[PDB]
Parts: C-alpha cells; structure tokens; sequence
C-alpha cells in the first residue's frame, strides 16, 4: 500500500524475471501502464531465493 | 640475563583441557607454539617463569608459578613436555621452553607443585617437521651429506623482539568474603580489596583491613584484589583494565633463529644391469626415498616417485 | 565440546561455487540439492583442497564439518545482452536457457 | 589468502607490509575471556 | 553536580615526616581517582592515575592508598622537593572532569611573633585626594594572623585590604600586609590611627599607633 | 620532546570574543583526546572543555556551555578554543593538556601532559600606569626596634609590575607583596625593606618601579 | 610467514566500549555485548547488564 495526497508522485520497487518489463500497476482503481528495459545482474550466485 | 624479570610476576590463564578432559583455569596454560625452525625444534611460550625464584633471585634449578594470590616455587626438574611421546627439553628461560618433540597431533606441558600435585595443560598442535633433502629419515646417520637448515640458538639477550608487560586487572575471589551471623567479613589478608554490591546498605569501597559490612548477605556482594606491585604479560586470555594498558615494561624473547647445517643420510647403491637401450636397477631403501630422472635433451620428460620398499625399476 | 572448521574462501562462477578448504584435522564435507532429487554426495578432506560444486536451479545446500549450512542460488547473469544486435540477443537467451534456445531456433 | 604471496613486502627490512588473511573476529562464549577468530593459514607454509 | 572534599587548608610537616592527604566525593563518581602535583609558577603534573599506578618519572616516595570511599595520597618520607599543592580528580566517565580544591604542604617551624611597623600616608597621597595607612607584619610563622584597624580608638571594617606572601625559602616565615584606605576628606576628620595585631606567637595583642 | 605550546591571550573587553590555540609536538596528535583547563589566581584547577578523538564527543563546563566552542585541526596538529561574550569571571590562566587515550569515557586515566598556560584578562579598563608614593619609616618611635621603610605602587591596570630596591643592589631584608585588585579595577602592591635605624641618615634608599606595558620607570626616594 | 597478534581484550562492565581504526597491514576491531566473563576466583564483572 501507498499514501496519496494532492499532486505528487509515489515510488515503489519491483522484481521480475523479464528482460523487458511490461506491466500495469493497479492503485485505487486507476490503472497505469508502465514499461522499461531491464539489465542483468553482475553477480552469479546469491544466498537468497 | 634475568634482571628484566625482577618486576614481573607469574599469572593464571584459561586452559581448554586440564588433563581430565575438562577445562579450567591453570598455572601451566600455554600461550603459543612456534615452529619457524626447519630442524624440527619447537619453541613453546608458557605462563610459567623458569630460572626465577619468588625472591627474584637467579636459580636455574627452580621455577616460579602463580598460586592463588601469591607466587610460589617449584623444582625445575619436575618440568616436562610431551606430544605423542615424552619430549626432550634442550633449554629454558623465563616464559620460553626449547624442546625436540616426536611427531604427534597434540602437545602438552606441566610440572609438579609444592604440594606434590601434578599440573598440566593440553592444546591441539600438528607437529610434523619438513623433509630436509630427498630422503625421509628418523635420526641422524653416522655418515652422510650436509645440507642447510634453520634452528634456534641458546642466546639469551639482545634479540630485539620484546613482549609488553602491564599491570594486571582486578582479581575476583569468592573466598575473601564469608558470612558470620548476618554480617560479611571481607578478610583482606594483606592485599587491598575492592568491594561493591547492589545492597540497601550501600556499602562499597576499598579496604586494607578486614571490614564487616554488617547488613548484607555474602551471596549478594562481589569483591576483588586491586593493588598489585608486579606486572605481567598482556595475554589474550587476560582482560585489559583500561583502553591502553598501564605500567608498561618490556621483556625480550630469548632463543633467536639462526642458520645452521643439518646432516642427512645417503641411500645405498642399487644393483644395476643393462639391456638394449635399457637400464634395470634394484633399489634397496631402508626409509622412503625419492627417485627422479630426466632426459638430457629438448624434452626432459621429468618423472619422479617415492619408493618405500625393494623395487625393480626399468628406465 | 567439538571444534568448528575455518570459514572457507569462496568465489563464484556461472552456476558454480568454488571453495578453498583449510582444515587442521580431517573433516566431513557434504551437500545436497534442495529440489526433488537431492543427489547426496559426501567426502572426507584431510588437507587443503579446492572443491568445485555445480549449482542447480532449485539451489544447493552445503555443510562443512560442524559449521552451519550454506545455501546458494543462481542468478540470471549473462556475458551476452538483451536488445542490441540479433546475435547479442541469441547469446543472451542461450546462456540463460540453452536447452530451449536450441529448440526454438 | 591461503596462497603464495598472501603477505608481501618490497624488502626484508621494510615497514611497508601488505597482507590479506581474511581475519575475522568472533564472539566469545561460555563466560570465557578468550578472543576467537577465523583466519586463513599462511600460504608460505603451504607452498613449502 | 558532585563535589570533592579534601583537607580544609594545609598540612605542616618537616623533612622526613609522613604526609597523608585524602579526597572523597559526596556521591559516587567513579572507581578511580587521580592525583596531581603543582608548584607556584608551574603547570600541574600527573602524579598517580587509576588510584594505584605511579606515573613514570615519579619517585617511589609517592604511593596510592584508600579506605572505604576515601582515596588517599601518601608520601612515605617528605623531601624538600615535595612541598607542593596536591589535587584530586575524578572523570565520572565523561569529558567533564572534576577537580578538587587541593591541599597545600607547609614547612614545619617553631612559632614566632610578627614584627609590626606602621606607615602613615605620605604628603603626595594626601595631595592626591587620598590616604593610605599601611600595617606590616614581618617574619611570623603561623599564617592565621588577626589584624584589625582602629581610628580614633574605634574599629573600622570594609575599607581595608590584605595580602600575604609565600613562605620564605631560608627562614621559613611569612609576611602580611594590611592597608587601610581613606579619602583625604575623611582622613583629616580623625586624629589617631592604630593597627591591632593578635597572633599565636604573642603573649598578648599588640597595638601600634600614630597621630 | 613531548610538549604543548599555548598561543594567544591578552587583554580583552567584556562582551568581546578571544581565540586561543595550542601547537602539539613530540607526539601523535590523532592518538589522544585534548582538554582545556583554567586556573584563576588564588584558585585551584577548573576544567573548561574537552574534545574527543575525531570530535566523536564534545563537552563543556556548565559555566561556559553556551559561550565557548572547542575544535581541533588534526592536519595541523593543533587545538583551538573560541571564547565568546567573555566576562570578568573568565579571567584566568588557560592551559592545554593531553589525555591518555582517544576517548574521555575511560576513568582510569588522568592528564599526563600540560603546557604553559597563557593569561586572559577581561576588563573594561585602559593600561593605566602606576602612581608611586614613599612610605617613610617611623624613626621617631621605632629607632630601637630596627627601621622599616618602603613604598607603595597604586592605581595601575596591567598585572606585571616589577618593584626592586637600589636598582637591585638591595636584595637582603627585602619583602614584597602580591598585588591586590581594587574595586576600581586597578591593582596595587607594597614593598618594604628592613634596615638598621642608624643607617637612615647615612644611606639613601630608592624604590624602583618598572612598568613594561606603559614603558614607564619611576625612581622614588624614601626618607624619614 | 605472517604473525597474528591479539592484545588483551578490554572489558567495560557498565557501558559500551568504543573502537578506533588503525593503519596496520591487516586490522580489525569489533565490540561485543552481553558478555559475562569469569576468572579462577569467580565472576570478573559485577554488572550483569
């Protein structure tokens, strides 16, 4: 969830397996289409799923 | 000389195995084992002070050790070192023992107390000296070749490497306090005691004489000895009493490393016969011996193997 | 009371974990896959050794001596890249999903 | 760490010393005052 | 705000005597107390720290001690070089270090009466619109002298100043200066001036005077 | 070789600021915390302020808490104290001292190194020169008690007044007193010498008053 | 061959010990809390917190 007031912008974080991110974000019944190119990680191995 | 130890004392430190399979604080705890020498000689650093008496006199037949709150004397003859088998001591001074030990996975040191009670401390230690030359031998031969090696020498001064000695931390002792009919005794016994506790009597401070608190219970209060005259090595097993240690002094470390020559055996001649472009030899080793060969040309094709028994080799 | 083996030196490669072990005494090294088929393997190490382990998609669990277990998972890393030239794109997908790539192409 | 050259200096007498031993301090336990640590063994001894 | 308490003034001792100086806090401040030594015209020097450790370069004559909450500084045998003002200090484990008032050590000597001289105002002073009557006490040993001014056989106060010298290096005596300040207009209203001196070295109070 | 060197000080008016500093030498500046201590005449040592290593913690005495600021320049191995809105109560000798560690939270330490404190005087007064008056001996009544004669130096502002007799020729039987601050803000001191009464009519005695700050020297003759 | 040096540990019974960095070839420092050390004669530290 996020907080909204007046005229402003919100920042959220996301995780995807997509090389190209194409998705819609649903806030309070006002959906927005968002997309961007994603880059690969430099590291090969991590200790988390 | 031993003049540097006039202001020093023996100390107690934790030992992971006191010989019973259980840990305890022990007067013979080890600080470090050094094996820089390649001739197999070990240099062991211990809390015991050897060749120095409690009266600060010099006596090579005696050692001094810590006993509760006092230094005490014991015979140097009772000092021993052991690994997988009894170890030979080559010399001692202060906190350092030189010895030549047989191969093993553990090392221990100990001595006999003034009450004829044995004390020992055991630490894990891999002792397995490097091979000098191309043959593995267990003892020096009557005749053989001589190769360079490193050893420790008997020099006892001007080694330039020094250990810092500092004033010791407060020493807790539950035996100082006892409960006599609703009051606590304190019992200084000649050594200044600091005491304090979370008691309604709010009785805290220093004393040089027996001080009866008169209100609290012995199980409620803590006490320790704070007034010390002699300094000790700032061992990793002893808490620092200040961000930086005080009453700083220095003790040099005896027995520096030196360049010497070691004697090694020579394997007996093989029996050799010949074929067509072929050399056949019978090896007769008593102990593991390295065999190697190369072609005297562009491609040496170097090969080597260890031989631990009579073998027929065809090249 | 029992001892605990020294923390190993660890470096990483593509779907690969490389460890350097520095034992004082013989220790048991073992690992399992965290997927359906654990493929359990174990060995004793009596000296300094370089050990190379392969990491599955499901993740790998490695336990050395009396130390707590380590868990590893792969990331979608490439030497190639998405977008750009067609050959850079094929390399990108090949490195991540080589089986499928060969089938689709 | 664990390899030849883990400790380096330009000359034997130099005070300028490089070292990489991965020395990590560990928490004390069971009421003891010892200072436990994890460190790679000298690469020089392994090389020899 | 925790204050330290030490001996109220000073100690009197000869060479070879045992000297004990104590310091206590009204409330617990710390587990340790430091001692400093200061001589006139010089910066203070650390003598003992940690309540037990002697500072390097300091003679073994000095040692730490204590009882209960009372910290003690002991000089086993007082030397001519050990005559100084000593201070106690505690940190309260913060930057705001707290110092005591200090205890001075005086040279022991026998008791002797002051020699009293009275100096009437000069003509130059009277011409300046002022007057000053000076009473000087020379070569006396006890420092706690009592001096009062009298004008026309009556006591006056609040119009005088006093100054005392340091102990003499050879005779181990003190000198005291008492000055009575008057305006010219008031000075001339009186005919008799006197200095009354009471001292432990005297069999009776001595008064010196002039018209 | 280890020492602290004080710099700055001098006469300042009330309400004005003054900057003090100290140079460190013979030791590593970055290994120790530094403190300022002041001592007024007739008083013991009073702690003023202190600064921990890397300015991790700053402390001030309550009396100067809102007026004094402490800082250190490690690159220059120097310590600074900025005193604002100085009052007459702040008159004292100001010393720098070095701690025995990097933190002030260790109560096992004292101050082992002290410098040579400077003088800071706060007063609304000019450097007025002294007036000198003779103190004639009462030879009419003290002739059998040995004669005492002297001089008075009065109404001068600056502290460092030097008084001697017969241009230093007379050193024996000479008593001098510390100057006393008057309510006027000015200082005064007396000087007396003890001589045989029979010498009063044969030997002339001169009171030599030397006041450096005013380039003034006064030679006063004292007689019965 | 390198040598590892470990100076006596500093214990602050009623407060937090602080750390200063050093320019030694390989240096580390850490503060641990909740310690209750013992000596041969009994517990060393009075404060249990």
């Amino acid at each position: 969830e996020i907080e909204v007031e007046g005229n402003s912008q919100l920042q959220i974080s996301f995780s995807t397996a997509l090389a190209s991110a194409e998705f819609r974000v649903q806030v309070c019944s006002t959906q927005v289409h968002c997309a961007a190119e994603c880059h690969p990680p430099k590291d090969h191995i991590v200790n988390y799923p | 000389n031993f003049n540097v130890y006039k202001a020093t004392r023996p100390y107690l430190a934790h030992c992971p195995d006191c010989g019973e399979g259980h840990s305890c604080h022990s007067p013979v705890a080890l600080e470090r084992i050094r094996n820089e020498a390649t001739d197999g000689t070990l240099k062991i650093q211990v809390s015991l002070q050897i060749g120095i008496k409690t009266d600060d006199s010099h006596d090579w037949t005696k050692l001094r050790y810590m006993d509760n709150h006092m230094p005490a004397d014991a015979e140097r003859a009772g000092l021993f070192v052991r690994t997988s088998a009894p170890c030979t001591i080559t010399g001692t001074m202060g906190h350092f023992i030189l010895a030549r030990c047989p191969k093993g996975e553990t090392l221990t040191v100990g001595f006999t107390d003034s009450r004829k009670i044995s004390h020992s401390c055991t630490h894990p230690f891999h002792h397995d000296p490097p091979v000098i030359g191309r043959e593995k031998f267990h003892s020096r031969p009557q005749h053989g070749k001589e190769l360079p090696c490193s050893t420790y020498v008997q020099s006892t001064a001007a080694t330039t490497e020094e250990i810092e000695v500092h004033m010791p931390p407060d020493t807790p002792d539950r035996t100082l306090m006892s409960q006599q009919s609703g009051n606590v005794k304190i019992t200084v016994n000649g050594q200044t005691v600091r005491y304090k506790c979370n008691c309604g009597g709010s009785n805290e401070g220093l004393t040089t004489t027996d001080k009866v608190i008169n209100n609290c219970k012995v199980d409620q209060c803590h006490a320790a000895v704070t007034n010390h005259k002699k300094w000790q090595y700032n061992s990793p097993l002893v808490p620092r009493n200040a961000e930086l240690g005080d009453r700083k002094g220095k003790i040099h470390i005896p027995f520096p490393l030196a360049n010497v020559t070691c004697r090694v055996p020579k394997a007996r001649n093989p029996t050799v016969t010949y074929g067509k472009n072929q050399v056949i030899m019978l090896l007769y080793p008593d102990h593991p011996t390295l065999l190697s060969y190369r072609n005297m040309g562009e491609e040496p094709n170097y090969q080597e193997e260890w031989v631990m028994h009579k073998k027929e080799v065809v090249l | 009371r029992v001892p605990k083996a020294r923390n190993p030196t660890v470096t990483y490669g593509k779907n690969q974990v490389i460890m350097l072990l520095y034992p004082d005494h013989p220790t048991l090294l073992s690992y399992r896959n965290m997927g359906e088929e654990p493929n359990y393997q174990e060995e004793w190490v009596m000296h300094k050794k370089e050990v190379v382990l392969t990491v599955p998609t499901e993740g790998l669990e490695v336990t050395w001596g009396n130390n707590e277990p380590y868990k590893y998972w792969p990331q979608l890393s490439t030497n190639g890249t998405a977008h750009g030239h067609p050959h850079e794109i094929i390399l990108y997908y090949y490195e991540l999903y080589p089986t499928m790539t060969v089938v689709v192409v | 760490p664990g390899q030849f050259g883990d400790i380096q200096s330009r000359t034997p007498e130099s005070k300028d010393v490089y070292a990489n031993t991965q020395l990590v301090l560990q928490r004390p336990a069971a009421g003891t005052v010892h200072v436990p640590y994890s460190q790679a063994p000298s690469g020089f001894k392994y090389w020899l | 705000d925790i204050q330290l308490t030490q001996s109220p003034s000073s100690l009197s001792a000869s060479v070879g005597d045992r000297v004990t100086i104590t310091c206590r806090a009204s409330q617990r401040i710390s587990s340790y107390l430091n001692w400093y030594q200061q001589k006139p015209g010089k910066a203070p020097k650390l003598l003992i720290y940690g309540a037990f450790s002697l500072q390097s370069g300091v003679p073994s004559r000095f040692s730490g001690s204590g009882s209960g909450t009372d910290f003690t500084l002991t000089i086993s045998s007082l030397q001519p070089e050990d005559f100084a003002t000593y201070y106690c200090q505690q940190s309260y484990r913060t930057l705001t270090r707290t110092f005591g008032q200090g205890t001075k050590v005086e040279i022991k000597r026998t008791v002797a009466a002051p020699s009293v001289f009275i100096f009437p105002p000069s003509d130059e002073q009277l011409k300046s619109g002022t007057a000053s009557v000076v009473c000087l006490l020379n070569n006396f040993y006890p420092r706690e002298a009592k001096v009062q001014w009298k004008v026309d056989n009556a006591l006056q106060s609040g119009n005088s100043q006093e100054s005392v010298t340091e102990q003499d290096s050879k005779d181990s005596t003190y000198s005291l200066s008492s000055t009575l300040t008057l305006s010219k207009a008031d000075y001339e209203k009186h005919k008799v001036y006197a200095c009354e001196v009471t001292h432990q070295g005297l069999s009776s109070p001595v008064t010196k005077s002039f018209n | 070789e280890v020492q602290l060197v004080e710099s700055g000080g001098g006469l300042v008016q009330p309400g004005r600021s003054l900057r003090l500093s100290c140079a460190a030498s013979g030791f590593t500046f970055d290994d120790y915390a530094m403190h300022w201590v002041r001592q007024a005449p007739g008083k013991g040592l009073e702690w003023v302020s202190g600064i921990s290593w890397n300015s991790g913690s700053i402390g001030y005495a309550d009396s100067v808490k809102g007026r004094f600021t402490i800082s250190r320049d490690n690159a220059k191995n120097s310590l600074y104290l900025q005193m604002n809105s100085l009052r007459a109560e702040d008159t004292a000798l100001y010393y720098c001292a070095k701690d025995m560690g990097y933190s002030g939270n260790d109560d096992y330490y004292g101050m082992d190194v002290w410098g040579q404190g400077t003088t800071v005087t706060v007063s609304s007064a000019s450097t007025k020169g002294p007036s000198v008056f003779p103190l004639a001996p009462s030879s009419k009544s003290t002739s059998g008690g040995t004669a005492a004669l002297g001089c008075l130096v009065k109404d001068y502002f600056p502290e460092p007044v030097t008084v001697s007799w017969n241009s230093g020729a007379l050193t024996s039987g000479v008593h001098t007193f510390p100057a006393v601050l008057q309510s006027s803000g000015l200082y005064s001191l007396s000087s007396v010498v003890t001589v045989p009464s029979s010498s009063l009519g044969t030997q002339t005695y001169i009171c030599n008053v030397n006041h450096k700050p005013s380039n003034t020297k006064v030679d006063k003759r004292v007689e019965p | 061959e390198y040598k590892t040096v470990i100076p006596s540990p500093y214990v602050k019974c009623c407060g937090t010990a602080e750390c200063k960095d050093k320019n030694l070839p390989d240096y580390s420092c850490k503060v641990f809390t909740g310690v209750y050390p013992f000596m041969w004669g009994g517990a060393y530290c009075f404060c249990d917190a």
